[PDB]
């Protein structure tokens, strides 16, 4: 019931974290999410970030 | 509006940039499904800022 989920740009993660959301906004289950990650690796000697 | 996708399809297959002049369609201006393109004008779609 603990989770976070981490991606990078591609063709539709919006409508999944939107479904993601949508299906836990309503359910009888304790859904406990913790923050959303969009992180990107395009960025030249951005690792450290 | 036909021919700048090809164009863009056959560049980006290789992962190249492309210099777009004389078009503004918004079908482009995303950053995801057109993998390089660039644009020297505003999009058709820009102008709701006026």
């Amino acid at each position: 019931y603990i989770f976070s989920i981490v991606t990078t740009y591609f063709p539709g993660y919006q409508d999944f974290v939107n479904k993601i959301r949508s299906t836990i906004e309503n359910s009888f289950v304790g859904w406990e999410l913790e923050e959303v990650l969009l992180l990107d690796m395009s960025l030249d000697d951005g690792d450290s970030k | 509006h036909f021919t700048p996708t090809p164009v863009s399809y056959t560049a980006g297959f290789y992962r190249i940039p492309v210099l777009g002049l004389t078009t503004r369609m918004s079908i482009y201006s995303d950053k995801s499904i057109h993998l390089s393109f660039l644009r020297t004008v505003p999009p058709y779609s820009h102008q709701s800022s006026v």
